[PDB]
Formats: C-alpha cells, structure tokens, sequence
C-alpha cells in the first residue's frame, strides 16, 4: 500500500512545481493520509503507522519549505528547483 | 540515469565510502545529507516487519524508498556480507519497469566493478588508502563522462 | 598427416615440448633421446649435399624423403633447422616454414625480450644435456591454432 | 641484377612508414638522454650505445631474414655489397657505397650518402671531440655478423660533423669458424 | 598531401622497446668487443628486463629516467607535425585541453598506428585517452606458467607514453599530473588519465 502510495505520489509528481501543482501534489497527499486515518491502534503490529506518519511528516514538512521560498527547518534544501496553512509564521 | 551518491558497507555496518558525484565543481554540503541519509538506511536495515528478500538464487533488486528528495534502495547479494546501496534523485524520474531493470543492471555493473578491483593484486595491501580513490576513479567514468565519447 | 614438429638451433638442441599436433597420435616428454637421433640424421646428410654443389652457392636440403614418412626440413642462414615430418599426402612446405618463421617466430620469439635466444644457461653444455627454453603463453597456442588444420 | 631490385620490391612488400625526421628526434633524443645523465663523458656514451646496438641488432638480423630468404654468405665479398644495399635499404632508405676496396681482401670502407641518424645534427663544442655519433650502428652490425657465424669487426672512424669530412666504417674480417660437437 | 619522407616501423618500434634496458644498463654503470679500444662485458637483455620487477630494486628513481626521455620527443614534435604534412587543422594555438584529443588523433596515429580511442573527460576537468590492443606490448609473450606474474614485468614499458603526452602539455606549458592504468576488455588492454 505505501508502495501504491509511491505510484500516486509518481503520478501527482509527473508535473508538480513550484506550488503552481507542487501545492496540488502536496493537498493530494495531505488528504491521502488516509494512511494514518483508516488504521490506527495498539498492540498492533509494531509502529508501522508511526513509521508512515514519519514518512507523511516529512511529505509535509517538504511541503511547507516548498510553496515559496519561507523557512526551512532543517537547513535542508530538500526542494530543488523547478494551502493547508498550518504554518504561519516562522517562528 | 544518474545516481545522487554511491554508497558501501561491509558485513561489520563500516561504511567503505560514501562516495558523491561532483561535490568539488558544483554544490558542497548536501553530501552531509547524502551519509546520513545513507545511515537512515544502514539502521533501516529491516524495520516495521517489511521485508525486502524472498528469492535467494540471486539478489535482484529490492524495495525502493523514498526520502526528503531522493529514491533509495538496497541489494544485499549476501555474497561476503556485502551491503551496497544506491539512491537516486526524484527530479528527474520517469518510474517505470526497464528503468527499474535498469538501475538492477548497473547496480550489478557497480557489483563487478567492486569486486574487480577487490583482487587487483598489482598493488597488494590496497586497504586504507588509494584503494579508495582508485575506485572512485573507476566509479565516475560508468554514469558520468559520456559527453565525449562520440 | 602431420606427426612432429621440432625446433633445431645451431647448438644442436631441440626446443620441442611435450608432443602434440598429432605428436601424441590422438588428435586426428619422452623423446629427449629422439632429439639426438633426429640431428645426427640430418647434420650428417647436411654434409653430404655440402660436399656436392655446383655454381657458387650452398645447398639447402628440402627434405629426406623415407619409407612410410617423410621428413621435411627448413635450415635457415642462421643456423635454424625448422623440421617437420609429414605422411606423404603434400608435397614440400616451403613456404609453410616460411610463414612460420616470418610470421608466428620473429615476431613471438626474439622480439619478446623478457625470452632470450635460448643459446646456453650462462654456461657450456650447450652442446647437450640442457632443458629447454621455449614455453610461451601466447606462441605455442598460436602454433597449435596453426597446426590443428593440418592433423 | 636482382639484389638491385630486391630493396625496392620490399620497399613496396613492407608498408611500414615514418618520417624520417622523427627518426632522428627518437635518436637525439636518446644520445641527449644520455648526455644528461651521465657526466658529459662522450667517451663513455659510445660504449653504452654500442651496447644498445648489439643488444638490438642481435635481434634485428633474423627479422631482415625473415623478410628476406637469403643464404649465408662465407666470402667478404657478398656480404659486404648486400650489406651496402639490400639490409639497410629494407630499414634504412638508404644506399651505401663500398670504396677503398683492400688487396688483401680483409677489410674495407663504406661511404654513406646520408643518414638517418644525422641529417639535421649539430653537436657543442664540448661534444666535439671524442664521441661517434653513430656507435650503435657499430653494434648493430657487429652484432648482427655474429648470429651469422663471422666475427668481423667495425668501427665506424668518421662523422659528417666530427671533422666534416666525410662518413666512413673501418671493417675488418676475422674468422669464418662454425659451430661444433654435436655428439657432445 | 605531400609523402616525401619514409623510414621503416619496424626499427622504431624495437628502439621504443629498447629505450628501457638501456636505462637499466645506465644505472648499472667478457665480451671483449671493441678490442682495437676497449671491452665489454656482457649485456643481459633479457635478465635486465628480469632485473627491475624480476628482482624489485629501487627502480623508482630509475622511472623518472623512463618519464624524462619522452618529454624531449614530446616537446619538439609539434613542429614536426606541420612538416610530416599541412592538413590545416595543423595550427596549435586555439585550444587548451581540448586539442590534446586532436594532437593525439594524429601523433598516437604516427608513433601507434591505429586510432581506437573511446575518450571520456569529467566536466572538462580530467581527460583519459585507453586503447585495447597496444602496440608494442601486444607483440609480447609470456613463461605460461601464469599470466599475473608477468604483468609484474611490464609496468615499466608503460612509462614510455607518459612522457610524449606530458610533453606536449608542457609544449604547450602545464604542470599537471598524469597516471597509468591496465584495462581488459572483453572483445577481440591499457588506459592513460591526465588532468
């Protein structure tokens, strides 16, 4: 499923830039954390959903250092070259 | 077409090199990036019961991941606890299947590069130094210095 | 039908190796003694034809021609006999010889420098009793790339 | 006359080319390489050059009968106008000439027209004495005449710069012996 | 164009064999030769080759003598090259590593032969010239009881190349570096690397 996950984020990712559609790219995998919102328990087995809400953090936290050149966090640069608002301010 | 990093372990988890294309003559400081990314996937080993080998005739290539700009994998051939990995960018990726044979194949030329100069015995106790840079010598002529050739 | 072939220089010595090329009679050393008895054949029957000639030149001898073989020899001006014993189906290899000398020797031996002329072991039992010199990689397997028509 | 003629059937059997100049650069060169090393000894250069050309020469000769089937020769006479014509023309494109032809019949001269060693040479002043320029061909011919069971001796006596005279080789025969023993 | 000039490959080649054990017979210093004047004692030709890597001296210093000889040949062909002949592509001065693929298209072709190359340069940085089938040493042989050990013994012939190609960089005046390998390919092996 992460691997059809990848398929999808391929496919929103054949033209997504520069949050003329990196910012569509981005709200189609904010609303395909369906990952985190269909299965999430414990004594289940061992993680996996924290280790997919990691990889989901780190979509998100690309998604908020791209869509105009703001802030960063990591000094990362992760976004090379080519609207949840959760972060306002950079602070 | 072009890999972001060449990585190398050995059975011991010690990274043989970590190499990087053109980290002097373009952009310094993502390389930083590029061993710990390449130490996420070294503690990344298996986690979160995901398991990446079923056929033990011979190692094809594994499960691809994706991480904060780049698409890595791994190919344990378990052949003298070799643990060699390759990333590659996810700007320029087309994803289909003969470029996923694709990157299996040149991942197994990188093999036969390795293991071609494991026993060069023109130079014997080529461990520590120069071994290195003699294969990253014969690392940066297989996916990059093509423009000239014709 | 070709038996053997050897390499005479002018120490009396032969530098053939272990015998195939139809040497062995199953491709269709032992014979260090043979050695000997093939150059006292020759060399006493290089004098005979030394001792007649006409016209201001030597005589080079193209071959004894036996009962049930032949033999076919080619001495050189530098004292190399290159001997060949064929089954009586062609005629002489004159030019046979001469294409194993100008083409798979010179340019094998005696250009290779890490080989000598292969004349004496610093030292004088050229005359006999001396292992022999010739074992390349590349030469005697292009000799038998050669030859492996013929048998 | 067919040992006339052999040197240019060659000459188109062969189609091995240099240019001739980049010859005598690989030849001052080399003698240039061994002014530096050792200690200006000009003496002492055509001793190690010789040596050079008895080590090549030695396996020279078989390759020029290789390419040329000729018998051995066991007169002076023969062998002194083929090695003027045929086994350096095949090599060198040259042709030169026999003179001071001796009664006795034991030694003789070569004027050479030109060489390919020293078409556009010019040697210091400390080079100007005591040094011949061609001592490998002193080698190459005296080791290659005894592969052929001949122990004549060369020496070539006379540069176009050392002096400006004129080019020649003192030769002298010696001893025809053949080899021997073979019961051993 | 014009062809007025021949001598043979051949007496060449065997003198570009021979520029090393005359090195070794230099750094080494009976056939008693020239007996109007003097004597040798002997030269060993195939025991002086025998005697660099057959018995590991300190041939190091005796490598730069090897990396010297070229330099003079490498230096002062360039010139001669536009007297060999005039094709007009013949000029020196437009070019700064990006010639040297195009000088050694022509002087690899009159002291070699032949013209397979394959050339590949990292961002113009460092350029590499490898051919399959080397001229001289591809005439060599072998003891056949290995192969691996002779490839100890002819490590110093490489050494010749470095300094043709050296010098024209030097001709041209440069101070950069230069290293050897030995390829193998596959089909019916040696590589040069300068920066």
């Amino acid at each position: 499923a992460f691997q059809l996950i990848k398929n999808f984020i391929e496919s929103i990712s054949i033209e997504y830039r520069k949050s003329v559609r990196l910012l569509e790219f981005k709200h189609y995998f904010i609303t395909s954390m369906l990952s985190y919102f269909e299965f999430e328990n414990v004594s289940n087995p061992l993680l996996c959903e924290i280790k997919a809400e990691l990889l989901m953090l780190k979509r998100d936290n690309w998604v908020q250092g791209v869509m105009a050149t703001s802030g960063y966090r990591l000094m990362d640069k992760n976004y090379p070259n080519s609207k949840e608002t959760f972060v306002d301010e950079t602070v | 077409l072009r890999p972001c990093f060449v990585s190398l372990i050995d059975e011991s988890d010690k990274p043989i090199l970590i190499y990087v294309p053109n980290e002097a003559e373009n952009e310094m400081n993502d390389v930083l990036k590029y061993n710990v990314l390449s130490n996420i996937s070294l503690d990344y080993f298996e986690s979160a019961l995901v398991e990446w080998h079923s056929l033990d005739s011979k190692p094809l290539l594994k499960s691809i991941f994706q991480l904060e700009g780049v698409s890595v994998f791994a190919m344990l051939i378990k052949q003298t606890g070799l643990k060699i990995v390759i990333g590659f960018e996810q700007k320029s990726l087309s994803g289909a299947d003969d470029e996923f044979e694709a990157i299996n194949q040149i991942f197994e030329t990188v093999r036969k590069i390795y293991i071609r100069v494991k026993c060069n015995p023109l130079l014997v106790s080529g461990d520590e130094k120069s071994i290195i840079k003699s294969l990253e010598r014969k690392f940066d002529e297989l996916f990059i210095s093509t423009e000239v050739e014709l | 039908g070709i038996y053997s072939f050897w390499i005479f220089d002018r120490h009396c010595n032969c530098i053939f190796d272990r015998e195939w090329t139809l040497a062995s009679n199953s491709a269709s050393k032992q014979n260090e003694e043979d050695a000997k008895l093939l150059y006292g054949m020759i060399f006493s029957l290089r004098s005979i034809t030394q001792k007649l000639s006409k016209g201001s030149v030597k005589n080079d001898i193209r071959s004894i021609s036996t009962g049930k073989y032949r033999v076919h020899t080619y001495c050189t001006a530098s004292g190399l006999w290159f001997v060949l014993l064929s089954d009586f189906k062609q005629q002489s290899y004159t030019q046979v010889l001469q294409y194993i000398y100008s083409h798979i020797y010179v340019k094998y031996v005696s250009n290779n420098l890490l080989s000598p002329y292969d004349f004496a072991e610093n030292e004088n039992e050229m005359r006999g009793q001396g292992t022999r010199k010739i074992t390349n990689r590349n030469f005697i397997s292009v000799l038998e790339s050669f030859l492996a028509p013929m048998v | 006359r067919s040992l006339k003629a052999m040197g240019e059937e060659i000459w188109k059997n062969k189609t091995e080319k240099i240019n001739t100049e980049l010859f005598t650069l690989t030849y001052g060169s080399i003698v240039a390489q061994l002014c530096q090393d050792y200690e200006r000894d000009f003496n002492k250069v055509n001793d190690h050059l010789y040596s050079m050309g008895y080590n090549i020469g030695c396996r020279l000769i078989e390759d020029f009968l290789a390419r040329t089937a000729l018998p051995r020769c066991e007169n002076l006479v023969k062998t002194s106008e083929v090695l003027s014509k045929c086994a350096f023309k095949i090599f060198l494109n040259i042709t030169p000439n026999i003179t001071n032809w001796s009664h006795n019949k034991d030694t003789f001269s070569l004027i050479l027209d030109e060489n390919p060693l020293a078409d556009f040479v010019e040697l210091p002043m400390d080079a100007m004495k005591s040094l011949w320029y061609s001592n490998i061909l002193c080698g190459v011919l005296k080791g290659s005449l005894e592969m052929v069971q001949l122990d004549c001796d060369v020496w070539f006596v006379s540069d176009i710069l050392r002096g400006d005279s004129q080019t020649e080789i003192k030769v002298k025969l010696n001893r025809i012996l053949k080899d021997e023993i073979p019961i051993g | 164009e014009n062809s007025l000039p021949k001598v043979s490959q051949s007496v060449y080649q065997m003198l570009l064999n021979e520029m090393v054990p005359l090195a070794m017979g230099i750094e080494r210093q009976r056939l008693k030769i020239e007996e109007h004047h003097t004597v040798d004692i002997i030269r060993s030709h195939n025991l002086i080759h025998e005697l660099y890597k057959a018995d590991e001296e300190e041939k190091e210093k005796v490598l730069a003598r090897l990396r010297n000889i070229g330099f003079q040949i490498g230096l002062k062909l360039s010139e001669l090259l536009i007297f060999s002949n005039n094709p007009n592509l013949k000029f020196k001065e437009m070019d700064l590593l990006l010639i040297m693929k195009f000088i050694c298209r022509d002087v690899w072709k009159q002291i070699f032969g032949k013209q397979i190359d394959n050339l590949k340069t990292n961002h113009r940085g460092t350029f590499y010239l490898l051919d399959y089938d080397y001229r001289p040493i591809q005439s060599f042989s072998l003891e056949e009881d290995a192969k691996n050990e002779e490839l100890k013994m002819i490590e110093p012939f490489l050494e010749i190349p470095v300094g043709i190609i050296r010098g024209v960089l030097s001709s041209l005046g440069y101070s950069s570096e230069e290293v050897i390998c030995l390829a193998s390919f596959i089909d019916r092996g040696v590589s040069f690397h300068v920066q």
